């Protein structure tokens, strides 16, 4: 990963601080700017490092089988229950477990959710033993988690438990210093993984990158680097096969 | 989701296949004896060698 | 007397079965540790299950 | 340990005492974070079962559709899925005590399930046909007003006169003044000692603001604000400034 | 033969061209009857692997419950029944190019099956202790808006930004009219030799009714009307009455 | 053997007689009772593969569970139960006729599993690595407007184009007035001679009400009102009397 | 056996005795316990199959997921579990009646599955590729009011037709004034014997109270009263008294 920016540096050099406490940490900021690239940094310094790094997102889990994907479950305990299944708390014992996008989780499970982190035990669906674990939580959020509580959309209990340490990270909108590194890295990376000659962007296609108003941010950028490379027929790319795309 | 229904589906369903004649093992010869007599009281075509 | 019979028979093989796992085991510990039959102890050979397994 | 110093405190304890001979069911109501399951554990401890499990089982997290299997169990053919035979959570307790946190939360249709086990004991599995016969002892807790709730057809009557033979009333945190600085005390000595920080009491100051603060998450809330202060302590005295957490 | 005589259609086949010799999964969108299809094929024609097998997949047409078994394949033994070891239709397409229609009707979990393969590049029989490697070219085609699906919670977003690197978006029929005359000409000739009805072409007032219909199946719908026009005809030209009915 | 005096049925059976050489699907709408399976037998006697079997499938009696393996059939070892291979019913009906009648009643998810077999007849068997190319005319019926459903986000629109190539629409009752005595006299002599009984025609009374009477029923319903006429008649004429209280 | 005094009830039979030589469907209309079942055997035993099966079913009973495997049966591998053919209720009706109870209770879904078997009678078993016909006669009884059902859209039209070929509606027990009273006397004899009591008829103020109560369950709830009046009798007549219930 590559950081340039004087905020990219302040947020390493917290990142570094906060590594050995276990507190529960909270990241925000606008899509596209690294959030999972932070936490990951986090427990790759965290005492954790060995432990695994447990990544889900709440979107894609379907309203009415949470519990399922919360607890797990054993043999035989529902129509379709083929065979045992852990769940991403049990998964991550001992290591830490990376919640994206909590802040479209419905109201009804959050009560769900901090009860088991709380008290830290839970029984597996149609499991007649105790389990016990213990997980590191991050937590991932693209909008403003305050607004929500004010609205009344978000549990303040949730909020105080993952909101002991939050960062922001600023959009690439205001990190116009990394641009130039963050394409040319780019640019090498997929150049060698397609395996074809390209040095570099031309002076004419640079200003194009300052010029455009990145709203998908990282990930935008590394689509736009890449489908370049794949288009291009020579060392030096120039700003007619971006203009394209922008 | 998480229900009790009654269906009819195609499904792969995995093979269990021990646990059969296994206690027989770790019975020591007295014991072993022990389960016979009583195999031998609940099956009528089963019988020991006799020396009256 | 279909039913006994067949149980009856199952049990048969069942113990014959038992006793040539016992003769095979004890052949082949017999054969591990053969220089304890000769000298007594203090020339066992260490061994585990896993050896005769 | 536990802290009981409030005069309403030591009359409930005297109250589990003098009930600690009788197999009675028995319902625990209060606010959030007063010490409902706390009390619960002290009544299992001082009964005639202190030996035997204790199985909490909060009831409004089990999903509705699976409610009777996990409660009374199912047999190897019961419905498309079943391979074996499963016990439940009243058999998994038989002989000791069955915990039930936030009865008031079950739904109204689920209610209905409970009315014969609590009084008769004797239930069928789901594709059972032998009847099982076996003796829990029911505590339940809820933070609602089951009163209210049966006066308003929310609650139903008759599981409320099956349940509440005996009942207990803990008082907020908010009313119970002379048990907040031990509380106080005992937690930051067991974070102290936990996180291995370096702190050993509190300031004029910073007794003065726990004790005016109205707390609403009762003792919850208390352990999560000491816990704060002691990870977020490098000297050896909390002052006022650094428990900010309240208003 | 096709028909490629449109500035954005010939646009689209410039990149068929630069992008056939690469080696990232392609994912084609676009309305119905556009010619996705065409497209896959045709990428698959001007490809160095073009003398290797194109197994073209239909995700809905393959159960939940066996899913893993069709796509990855089983060993012996590995279920009640399994008779014989068998192959998933990732090794059967092994060093060619394996096409999935309309991948907007995988399910969540089959997802997930798909995305950790589409990463690592290596998988597990359902029964097996080694390790397969593949060399398997991804298409994949659908005509759901798939910004959409994402943002509704149905489809994964990892999956789809690893499929969704090379965008080809097919443009609906109603933005080609310059290329309908072209296409109804060939359509023409080749029912007209199928059915042998003779027929030659269609007149002026035909032609400009065939511009101003917007066309909802895009080039099949077009092709069902040409049809249709051989079949009920004996005349050598079509004239206006009788699209005029179709229409 | 069949009734087709009104001019609009003479126009249909002109086109089905128009449409013998073709093998393209055919879609028929209409009412009920109005005589789908009449016509889709009559195009599938009129055409060239007369000699080879005409399977009829109600699309509504198979379950959703096991809709893959009806039509496409499985090889063994498949799933826990396939002890032996199977064929579907595109493979028992090949080199013949496919008739899936009330397809309207087909569910939103098994609407996708016939978007391959319909257009190129190709497809996999359940547990199957080699494709299998069959030869099968598609005729589908139903009661309902399918480009209402298509409208109403009920039917897929891509199935719809895949088998609307020809479509044919039966009107009603209602307008077919000239078919209402020569049917009526025809189920006469159906019914007169299957019961042994002695009616020979109508009075000039009992025809004007059979031709006012707004038949919601259609076909059926004549059928069912002439044989209660039959029934309970005594005399050689049906007068007005012994249908009035009927219609 | 049973009571006909009504004259509105002796049409009925004679319609029963007119319609044995037929073997269409026919259905049975009427409130609660006005003997739709009665006239339903009746209708069995003057008819050609009095020696054959008659299968009364309940199809308010069947699981919806299973339904079609008790109609038609299965053959074996048809899915997991099924370890050897069977066979289904029109199957082991065949040659006699099957009296579906209470059609009306059907879903809408449940009633598209008998389409094609009650016209023709020829269905295909689930895993089965070879054709069966059979030789059933239908009988269908209902307490809701079927045409009225139909406009509202709660029961297939196209069913409605299929089923109602004769259509028998029962009169309520307060319009059959004239077999109160012999209903009255034949279950008064009835059930004097079976508890060995001494009662041999009722008062002319019992007859009266008799004649002016409404029978809302007809003549169960008739049955139910006498047998009550019966069972508390003490001396050999019933007066008015005993039968203050109805008042
Ligand atoms: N400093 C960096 N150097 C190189 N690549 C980076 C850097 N920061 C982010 N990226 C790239 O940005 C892409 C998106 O990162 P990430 O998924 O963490 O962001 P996000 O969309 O904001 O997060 P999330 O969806 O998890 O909330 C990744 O492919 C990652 O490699
Ligand atoms: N350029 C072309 N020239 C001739 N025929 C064409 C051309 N493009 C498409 N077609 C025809 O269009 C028809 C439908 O196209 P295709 O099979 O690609 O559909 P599709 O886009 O995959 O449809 P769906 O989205 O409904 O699954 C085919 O029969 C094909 O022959
Ligand atoms: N022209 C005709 N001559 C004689 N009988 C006819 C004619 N048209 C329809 N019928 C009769 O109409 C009756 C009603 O069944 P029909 O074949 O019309 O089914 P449908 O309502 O069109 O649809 P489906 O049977 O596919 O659900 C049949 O018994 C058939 O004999
Ligand atoms: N004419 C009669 N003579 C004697 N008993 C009669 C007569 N009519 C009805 N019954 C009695 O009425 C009782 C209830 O009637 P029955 O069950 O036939 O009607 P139903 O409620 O319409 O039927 P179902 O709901 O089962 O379809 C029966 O026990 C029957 O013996
Ligand atoms: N008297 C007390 N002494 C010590 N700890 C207490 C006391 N009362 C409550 N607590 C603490 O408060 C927390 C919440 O209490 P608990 O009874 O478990 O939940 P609730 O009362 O909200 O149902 C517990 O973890 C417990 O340790
Ligand atoms: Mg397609």
């Amino acid at each position: 990963y590559v950081f340039e920016s004087p905020k990219m540096k302040e947020i390493l050099e917290k990142i570094k601080k906060i590594s050995c406490a276990e507190c529960p940490v909270l990241i925000t900021g606008e899509s596209g700017v690294g959030k999972e690239v932070v936490a990951r940094l986090i427990h790759k310094l965290s005492d954790r490092s060995k432990e695994p790094f447990v990544a889900l997102n709440v979107a894609s889990i379907p309203r009415d089988i949470f519990e399922a994907e919360l607890f797990g479950y054993e043999k035989g305990a529902f129509t379709g229950a083929v065979s045992s299944k852990e769940g991403f708390f049990e998964l991550a014992d001992g290591g830490t477990l990376f919640l994206d996008e909590i802040g479209e989780l419905s109201l009804e499970a959050q009560a769900k959710l901090l009860r088991v982190i709380e008290s830290g035990k839970f029984y597996r669906l149609g499991g007649r033993k105790e389990i016990e674990v213990n997980v590191r939580i991050l937590a991932a959020t693209n909008r403003n988690i305050k607004e929500l509580v004010k609205e009344g959309k978000f549990r303040e209990d949730l909020y105080y438990r993952l909101g002991v340490i939050e960062i922001e990270i600023p959009p690439l909108r205001e990190r116009k210093e990394d641009i130039i590194p963050l394409a040319n890295h780019f640019l090498k990376k997929f150049s060698r993984k397609y395996a074809k000659e390209v040095e570099g962007f031309t002076k004419s296609a640079q200003e194009l990158l300052l010029s455009y108003p990145w709203y998908g941010n990282v990930r935008e950028l590394k689509n736009v680097i890449e489908r370049a490379v794949l288009f291009s027929e020579g060392k030096f790319i120039d700003r007619g096969e971006l203009s394209c795309l922008v | 989701k998480q229900g009790l229904q009654l269906r009819l589906s195609q499904q792969l369903a995995m093979t269990p296949q021990l646990q059969q004649a296994i206690r027989l093992l770790q019975l020591s010869t007295l014991e072993l004896q022990q389960e016979l007599q009583q195999a031998l009281e609940s099956n009528p075509l089963l019988e020991q060698i006799d020396t009256h | 007397i279909r039913s006994n019979l067949q149980d009856a028979k199952w049990l048969i093989k069942s113990l014959e079965s038992r006793n040539d796992t016992l003769l095979r085991v004890s052949r082949c510990i017999v054969e591990q540790q053969q220089a304890f039959f000769e000298q007594g102890e203090e020339y066992m050979k260490p061994m585990v299950l896993a050896d005769i397994a």
